């Protein structure tokens, strides 16, 4: 009975008689209606807070070195010619050799792809690939983490070697990012419209995922029903 | 030629010249290799970040210059013992100087000289958002087991 | 080698009794690799001027020591006496401008490396080399929080 | 708080007439392909501690309960004395 | 409201019919209200069988009622 | 708003809460036969619809405490089904709502994005005279209109994208028609 | 009118998710009560 | 309704956007800020005339 009133009353109940026992009841019913209260507002909260979490670590990832053994096996794939090539080939050998079937031809052929399905994901340049994030029309398009860089580098003039331009062409550089000619540079050609700020948008349908917990919790509950269903019923014939 | 850094268009077709805030830059053409021609070029207009950094570094370091794009590669790769792009062109000392999104790294800087950089760069991976979220014991995290 | 104090890159703690470095592991127990250092204590030379032995260690103390095996070369380290980064500055009614902090160390033949957090700039750039970075940040600003409601 | 200004790096000071200057920067440049480096940022610097954010979606803990348990809990306390009252007046009237 | 209540009178009067083939007319009507706004009212069903599916579907249209208006009320004052 | 049951809920989820409570029938039939299949097929459905139809409680002690998790988790779908809702009803698409005259669509305009002005008026000296501005004058000059009764009428089809204009006239416009928004 | 929350009140359009299907469920349950009528008899 | 409100609802926050902050742009003397004497920080500052 009292074990009834905390979910909604949901189970039907014989009344009792004594009016202590009513009041008593009446009691937990205060208890009950402000205890569920709490907890759906709770559960409002926690949903419109909820934060994303990025599919792939890094580039030391389950998927990305041993993608076979996954279902309908990862695809990911660079532009050749490149730096990142030259880097990838380097360091992974057996994740070179298996890019080799997913070389894209430009930037935006990548995007393309990316964008209808064909492609899960691209590794290119740090630099233009946060650019292209934050001009897609409409923000789908994300770099993983909050923006990571693996062998960080920079962009440079090269110039012929032993020349003495060097260093007046690298003293004239400093100077630009003491004056803050820079950033009125990286605002006038670099600034973006997306924010990447984990906007959570919208979650859809409460698939399955979502309430396996409840269901286990179900078929656990069912089984050690009928567990101590099979114990009490050996034990009252003996 | 890269999107954000390097953007390169044709000449006004009422003055046949570049627009303001624009440098010139030359484009050779070769046509087919059964029969071609004398040296066959197009001015193009070329403007963006490097541009600009190009732009003000040449005034104060005091030089003039004279831009044209790369016709054999892209960025450099050396086959053979060979290499071609914008490397390619600064070890054949055809060119003095290399503008643009051009990565610095151990292999290159043993075949020419680069300057401190004025960007940093690197190797990033992206992925398309997938729409929803992630919420497997979502239901639990409201109220703790004490209560 | 010349150094100076910054937690994440470098720290400075006091030898043992004996006059060797404590052992200590990481969260994965390997040890964590130490050199002696000398340089001054308490706050200053403006009163107890005199060096004693120390232990450091952090990121920049390992970074020079993979460096020491790849070029063949060994090192003595020390702490900078005024504990300052380096700028330019006039002394006593003088035409001529001389450096101070760490800038001054490497300038006046006391030192022939600079292993810290040193920022490089177009003006410490026309007396001294810089190599490429290994460290890519930019300067922000730290401020406290509050709590929230109950 | 804040965006970032003026973004330069940290580097090895030598001086200009040094034999160890140009070996220095390959080596460093060499670091960074290999991983040298991203090992040094976790054993020193991104290994973390208490986390970020400020809008802090919290879970209900206990102290709800005293301002809600103690009526229930003082309910009872203060049943026993109805019950007395109330069996009594059966017999009384 | 009124197009609710409409259907509120439909489903008493279908009820009633129902009960042909000691449930009277004003109790399917304090019944039918007890649901919308939860069963904390006492009242006495009908054991008409189709009269229990038609009250079931009506249970099941509250539950959804409630729910909604819960949502968007609570939405006025975030906002 | 969408359909009211397909909008939090999928299809499939409907059918796995539509079968277990059969499930949880079947599993107190099994309860009779070990120590009534019509009463208690009422009963684990009014749970779920928390409605006083029928008055068949469990025999067994088991069986007792089966229905008991069985309340529970009525209680959890419907409490995660007016949360998910609410979360719908206040989150709302960021969108891009050009910021003002600094935003990145006007300083470098592409193709997918047209705007202009009145042909001979304040707003063209404006950007005619002062040289930073070039690039946006370029892009205007061959998309400018002859009035602005023509601009706001090609604003409300899809023929223009922005109109620049004096506010007073503006700020009129956007009270009277409610396609437009300044 | 102004505002960017601009916080939609529920109208008559959620009917046709809800409100048919319990019009639908009256004329399903009638079909039903035939069917039962002469089961009763039948069995 | 409302305990759902009060618990996503908090309250404004200052949160000094940076650099071109009014308060730092235009200081008092109620509000402090400061650097390391003798370091690039202080170069930075002292070199540009705004
Ligand atoms: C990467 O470089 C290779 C050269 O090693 C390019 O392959 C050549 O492409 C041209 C253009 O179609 C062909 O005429 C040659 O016959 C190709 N040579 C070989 C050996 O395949 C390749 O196209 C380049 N890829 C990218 C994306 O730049
Ligand atoms: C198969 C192939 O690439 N062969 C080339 C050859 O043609 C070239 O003359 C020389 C360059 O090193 O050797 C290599
Ligand atoms: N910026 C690269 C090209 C892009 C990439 O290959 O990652 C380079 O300089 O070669």
């Amino acid at each position: 009975l009292l074990w009834g009133l905390v979910f909604n009353n949901s189970v039907p109940v014989q009344n009792p008689k004594g009016t202590t026992s009513k009041i008593m009841v009446s009691v937990w019913a205060f208890f009950a209606v402000i205890f569920l209260a709490s907890y759906t507002a709770n559960l409002a909260a926690f949903m419109i807070q909820e934060e994303y979490v990025d599919q792939v670590s890094g580039l030391s990832d389950k998927k990305f070195q041993r993608p076979n053994d996954f279902s309908p096996p990862f695809r990911f794939g660079t532009v050749p010619n490149g730096s990142t090539e030259r880097n990838i080939r380097n360091n992974y050998a057996e994740m070179h050799a298996y890019m080799g079937k997913f070389n894209q031809r430009g930037v935006d052929d990548a995007l393309l792809s990316l964008k209808t399905g064909k492609l899960d994901a691209f590794i290119y340049d740090a630099a233009v690939l946060n650019y292209m994030a934050g001009r897609d029309e409409g923000c789908k398009l994300v770099t993983i983490g909050s923006g990571k860089v693996f062998a960080s580098t920079g962009y440079g003039i090269a110039i012929q070697k032993d020349s003495g331009w060097k260093r007046q062409v690298d003293l004239a550089i400093l100077q630009l990012f003491g004056d803050g000619e820079m950033e009125e540079l990286e605002a006038l050609w670099l600034t973006g419209i997306c924010h990447n700020e984990k906007n959570e948008v919208m979650s859809s349908q409460l698939d399955i995922d979502n309430m396996a917990g409840v269901f286990y919790m179900l078929g656990a509950a069912m089984a050690l029903s009928l567990i101590t269903f099979i114990c009490e019923h050996l034990f009252y014939w003996q | 030629e890269e999107a954000p850094f390097v953007i390169v268009e044709s000449v006004d077709p009422l003055s046949g010249t570049c627009m303001r805030n624009t440098v010139p830059c030359q484009k050779r053409i070769i046509s087919e290799n059964k029969t071609d021609e004398e040296p066959g070029y197009i001015k193009k207009c070329c403007k963006g970040f490097c541009i600009d950094i190009l732009k003000k570094i040449s005034k104060s370091v005091k030089f003039t210059y004279d831009l044209y794009l790369v016709t054999n590669g892209k960025h450099g790769k050396k086959i053979n013992g060979t290499w071609n792009g914008m490397i390619g062109e600064v070890v054949m000392k055809r060119a003095y100087m290399a503008v643009g999104s051009l990565t610095i790294n151990e292999e290159r800087s043993e075949v020419v000289d680069f300057s401190v950089p004025f960007i940093e760069t690197g190797i990033s991976v992206m992925v398309s958002r997938s729409n929803g979220t992630v919420s497997p014991s979502a239901f639990l995290e409201p109220f703790s087991a004490d209560v | 080698i010349v150094t100076i104090h910054q937690e994440p890159f470098v720290y400075v703690k006091p030898t043992m009794s004996d006059g060797t470095c404590k052992e200590e592991f990481t969260v994965n127990g390997d040890p964590v690799k130490k050199v002696i250092c000398t340089g001054p204590n308490d706050t200053s030379p403006g009163s107890p001027r005199h060096t004693v032995p120390q232990c450091c260690y952090g990121f920049c103390i390992d970074l020079l020591i993979k460096l020491a095996r790849t070029m063949q070369f060994t090192y003595e380290v020390h702490l900078v006496a005024d504990g300052k980064f380096g700028t330019q500055e006039r002394v006593q009614n003088s035409n001529k401008k001389e450096w101070n902090g760490m800038m001054g160390e490497l300038l006046s033949g006391q030192a022939d490396m600079i292993v810290a957090p040193l920022t490089i700039n177009n003006e410490r750039a026309q007396y001294i080399e810089f190599s490429k970075p290994f460290k890519y940040q930019g300067l922000t600003i730290l401020v406290k929080k509050e709590i929230p409601r109950s | 708080t804040g965006e970032l200004f003026f973004r330069s790096g940290f580097g090895i000071g030598m001086r200009k007439d040094s034999p160890w200057k140009q070996q220095v920067s390959l080596s460093i440049l060499k670091s960074h392909e290999n991983g040298f480096m991203e090992d040094l940022d976790k054993t020193w610097v991104r290994y973390q501690e208490c986390d970020s954010r400020s809008n802090a979606p919290a879970t209900l803990t206990f102290e709800n309960m005293a301002g809600v348990f103690m009526l229930v809990a003082g309910g009872i306390v203060a049943g026993i004395f109805l019950i007395f009252i109330e069996i009594a007046y059966k017999r009384h009237k | 409201w009124v197009m609710m209540f409409v259907m509120l009178l439909i489903v008493s009067a279908v009820a009633v019919f129902v009960f042909e083939y000691s449930f009277t007319i004003g109790k399917a009507i304090w019944l039918l209200w007890g649901l919308v706004f939860n069963n904390s009212v006492p009242v006495q069903n009908p054991k008409g069988t189709t009269s229990k599916i038609m009250v079931s579907v009506w249970a099941f249209f509250a539950v959804i009622f409630l729910a909604s208006y819960t949502a968007n009320l609570a939405a006025f004052m975030i906002q | 708003t969408l359909d009211s049951f397909m909008q939090p809920f999928q299809s499939t989820l409907w059918l796995l809460v539509g079968l277990s409570v059969h499930v949880v029938a079947v599993m107190l039939y099994l309860l009779d036969r070990f120590s009534t299949l019509s009463s208690a097929m009422w009963f684990s459905w009014g749970v779920l619809l928390n409605s006083g139809i029928g008055e068949g409680a469990p025999r067994s002690f088991s069986a007792r405490i089966l229905g008991m998790v069985w309340a529970g988790f009525a209680m959890i779908i419907v409490a995660s089904y007016t949360a998910n809702l609410a979360a719908f009803l206040v989150l709302d698409r960021p969108e891009e709502r050009i910021t003002g005259i600094n935003d990145p669509r006007l300083r470098n305009p592409s193709d997918k994005f047209i705007y202009a002005t009145v042909k001979q008026s304040s707003v063209d000296i404006y950007f005619r005279r002062q040289v930073e501005l070039s690039t946006m004058y370029r892009h205007m000059e061959k998309h400018n209109y002859e009035s602005a009764a023509e601009a706001i009428q090609a604003v409300r089809d899809n023929k223009l994208h922005a109109f620049i204009w004096d506010s007073a006239v503006l700020e009129f416009e956007a009270s009277q028609k409610c396609d437009l928004v300044t």
